[PDB]
Order: C-alpha cells, then structure tokens, then sequence
C-alpha cells in the first residue's frame, strides 16, 4: 500500500526522495495543509508553499521565504492577505504584520488602541517621538473600550435579572410561548428578552445552539423553522415548570454567562490603567464598581440554585412550584484583582 | 474641634478625621491632617473625604503614594507617581516590579541617556527566572544585537520565530550559529524529556 510504501522507506534515502516526488500531491490532496507545505519545501516547491501558507493563513514564514528569495515579491503575500484576517476581530495580528514589514505608524497604533496594547502603542510612538497619538488615536481608543465594556457588563445585568424565580416561566412572556412547533429549546440564549421577532426568531447569542429539540435529524440550522420536535409534544397542557416543557437550557443558562467574564477581565485591567492615566482616575472606579456589582449579583444569585441530584434521562420533578425545577450545578466566577488608588 | 476631640478619644477615628477636615477647608490641610491619616492609615477615607477636591487631592496622592511605594505596594504606587508626575519614582517602582514596556516607553521618551543601562539590565532579570521572549524582544527593539536577541528565540524552543528573526536580519551564519546548535541541545533535551 501507498502508507506502507512510505514507511518502508524510513531507513533509505533515495527512496524516500521518490516517494516524495510521487506521492507529494496525493499526500496534499488528503488532508493537513502543513504536510502539503512539508512536502513543497523537500521538494523544490518554493513559490506554491507560499499558496499553501496563504491557504490556511500561515504568514512567517511566508514572507521570510520572500525576504530570502524574491524580494520583489514581499509586498503581495502581507499586503494582500491582512485584510482578510483583520475583518474578523484578529486586530493583533494585523497590526503586527503592518508595523513590522509596512512600516506605517497611524493604523498600527490605531490597531494597538483597537488592541488594548495602549503603552505598546505609546513604545511605538515614543520610538516615532510622536505624542499626537493621545488624542487622535488612543483616545478614540480609550473611549471605544471604555463605552463597549459599559455596554457588555450592562448585557448580563439584564439577562440575570430574569433567573432568580422557581418556576422559570416567570420571564413575564416565556410562560405564554407554548414552543410546540415555534420552540426555541436549544438555541435559547437570552432570559429577559426571550423569544422576540415573531418572524425570523434570530436570539442575541447563537453560540449556545445545541440542536438536541431540533428534530430526529438533531439539526435545523435554527429553532424557528424546524420542525422541533420532542417527547410528549411539548404544548400548553401543561402545569409548572417540570411539567412537560423546557428542561435542557438550565444547564446553559449559566455558560452563557461564564465566557466574557473570563476572556475580557485583562482587558478591563489595561482599560482601567489607560482611562486613569487620563487623570480621571473615577471612570476606572466606574469600571470597578460596575464589575464589583455584577459579580456579586450573578453569583449571589447561583446560591439558589445547585446540582440536578440524580441525573436522569427524561425530566423529573412534575410539581415544579414545589419539586425543585430550576436545580442547575454550581459555577466557579471570581473577582477582580483589586487596585488601591482606584478604591 | 469638640466633635473631634470626642472622636478621637473614643477610638471612631474616621469620623474624627472628618470632622478635623473641617477647621482647616479653606486653605491647605496643614500637618495635623497629614500626621492623622499616616498614624492611622485612613488614607482610604482621607482620600474619600477629598475625592472631589483635586487642588488637594494633589497632595492626598502625593502623602499616599508615599505610602503605598513605602509598603511595597509596587504597581498602585507606580501608577499614582506618573499621576502626580514623579518621574524618578515611577521609573523605580516600574523597573522593580518588571513593568517591562512602560519602562523602555519613558527610557527612550524622556531620558535617552539612561536607555543603554536600565535595558540591558532588565534583560538579565527577565532571562533569571524564565521570562524570555519579553526579554528576547528588547534585544532588537533599538539595541540591535541580533544574536543576543535570538540566543533567546532558539533558548525558549521557539525555533520557527528563530530562524524567522535570523533571516530577517539575512544572517546565514547564525543559521549555524544560534539556530543548529541551540535546535540541536533542544531536541536532544526534548527525547530525554
């Protein structure tokens, strides 16, 4: 076989050359880019490397290969391909490649600002001896990250403000929706403005779709034009919640939360450092007390809930208002790494 | 001052400070203020009192940094010094409490002269206790020296950024040099490991 050919050859050197030649372009048409690239360089392929590098975007060693060898030919691998990685919120890596190799200062340090790298764009200026970066560029920076962290920490303060209740129909237009047909079980993503737009019912997160309510298929490619279909067809003869209804998004209630907190905690830190600098020195005990308040609501708010007990296959538990319901496992959130000038 | 007095025999000591700040609002907060809130340590609530009150505020920043750089309370110390402007002693609590950046920031803003000193120097304590890359880096950001900036681009296993960092410098020799042998101890390293 082609496989044990190729291992036969682990020891001989010719042979494994030839195989190489022969078996390069099966190799690439398989599978794993990388090895197609592997392939390219033992075998001489020194100018469809750099397609397969600008394929699955792979950029060094790119342009080292263009610097190495065809230095007019450096300007169409990293002018060329940076836009498509900076259109989706890979700003970093962007900015990299336009300082290092454009030599522009205006838009790498605008990318900086858009980065949250605000003392790296302040090295880069300093290197340039330009400070008028303050304000037309770090501060539009500083007050874009200032108003959309405002505005995220804000997201979560509404959608945990519908949770608390035993009977999570209490969402003031949940318990209405009878979701037979029109359910929304699994790409369910937000608990105080459920279920709007009566047509094309698209929620505000849709990372959170599960597809289990879906169909048999398990797939929709959404809740609103499905099928949707589940045991005991799901409708308004039922009682509480625990009852036949909604049982599977309580699980993802709280990982629907856990994400941003997480992944942007370090931000706030160089946020909270670049808006003080200002002199303000009290919108960053904004950001403190916002982020203070929020934590202690979501997680005085997970006290009331704990494990499911014993797991089962089908929803237990009939009399909601009293048979435990909304039962969904701890969560581990912490705090802020307190500042003291700040305070 | 009678509200004071009570206050401050009878342990509430809070409230004794802000009753103290009123005898002295119009003007600046003589050294009584000052001593109080040192012997305290109601530097939270002196500030507080005066949170609104920037032309006072200046020196409640000053007293507090103060404090906080004395009680080794590095980076809030550090960043209240560039507030007030204290140049030289945000520049030691920066470079004490390995603020990599903002320190060759000012170095190479401000004081040029110093840059071939407090550079270098951080180079070595980053690279005593693991911290390479943020070190390698320093070593071509206006040092220019290629091969001791890559001696830790080969050190930190980064092969492939490397030879990046070699060939953009188009050095064919360090290929041999820095790049084969450190790549060779590594992998040797790496099936013992």
């Amino acid at each position: 076989l082609y496989k044990h050919g190729l291992a036969l050859y682990r020891y001989d050197s010719e042979k494994q050359n030839v195989i190489y030649n022969i078996y390069a372009k099966h190799l690439s048409s398989n599978q794993m880019y990388t090895d197609a690239a592997v392939a390219y360089e033992m075998l001489g392929k020194l100018k469809e490397a750099m397609g397969a590098y600008q394929s699955a975007k792979r950029w060094r060693e790119a342009m080292s290969i263009a610097v190495q060898k065809f230095p007019e030919e450096v300007e169409s691998v990293a002018e060329e391909l940076i836009s498509s990685l900076t259109f989706e919120h890979r700003y970093v890596d962007a900015a990299d490649i336009q300082l290092e190799y454009l030599d522009n200062v205006k838009e790498a340090v605008a990318l900086y600002c858009k980065a949250y790298r605000y003392d790296i764009a302040s090295l880069v200026a300093i290197k340039a001896k330009k400070d008028e970066l303050l304000e037309e560029v770090v501060d539009p920076g500083l007050g874009e990250g200032f108003g959309i962290i405002a505005e995220l920490l804000a997201d979560c303060k509404g959608q945990i403000n519908s949770q608390l209740r035993r009977l999570r129909e209490l969402r003031a237009k949940k318990e209405e929706n009878p979701y037979a047909f029109y359910g929304q079980e699994t790409e369910q993503a937000d608990d105080v403005s459920v279920a709007p737009s009566e047509t094309s019912t698209q929620e505000s997160f849709f990372t959170r779709y599960t597809g289990k309510t879906g169909g048999t298929a398990k797939t929709g490619a959404s809740r609103r034009t499905a099928k949707n279909k589940r045991r005991e067809e799901r409708k308004r003869a039922r009682g509480k919640k625990g009852t036949i209804y909604e049982e599977e998004y309580l699980v993802q209630s709280v990982g629907r939360l856990i994400e941003r907190l997480n992944q942007t905690k370090p931000d706030a830190v160089r946020v909270v450092e670049g808006l003080c600098r200002r002199n303000m020195r009290e919108q960053a005990h904004q950001i403190q007390k916002n982020f203070v308040e929020v934590l202690d609501l979501l997680k005085a708010n997970v006290k009331e809930i704990y494990s499911i007990s014993e797991k089962d296959r089908e929803r237990v538990n009939e009399n909601g208002e009293v048979y435990y319901i909304p039962e969904i496992p701890v969560p581990e959130i912490h705090d802020f790494p307190k500042s003291h000038i700040v305070d | 001052r009678r509200k004071f007095l009570i206050d401050d025999y009878l342990g509430n000591y809070e409230k004794a400070l802000e009753h103290l700040s009123e005898i002295d609002k119009d003007g600046n907060v003589s050294e009584e203020v000052i001593d109080y809130v040192e012997s305290h340590d109601l530097y939270k609530h002196g500030l507080a009192l005066y949170r609104y009150d920037s032309e006072k505020q200046n020196v409640i920043y000053n007293i507090y940094a103060k404090h906080l750089s004395s009680n080794q309370m590095y980076t809030d110390a550090a960043v209240a010094y560039e507030m007030l402007g204290k140049l030289k002693e945000a520049m030691g609590a920066y470079q004490s409490a390995k603020r990599w950046r903002e320190a060759m920031s000012i170095a190479v803003q401000k004081f040029p002269e110093e840059v071939e000193s407090v550079a270098e120097e951080l180079i070595s304590s980053l690279t005593f206790e693991h911290r390479y890359v943020d070190a390698a880096d320093i070593q071509l950001e206006y040092l220019d020296n290629v091969k001791e900036a890559v001696a830790l681009y080969c050190k930190a296993y980064r092969y492939d950024i490397a030879s990046l960092v070699a060939i953009k410098a188009k050095k064919d020799e360090l290929l041999e040099e820095v790049v084969d042998p450190g790549l060779g101890e590594g992998f040797g390293i790496i099936a013992e490991l």
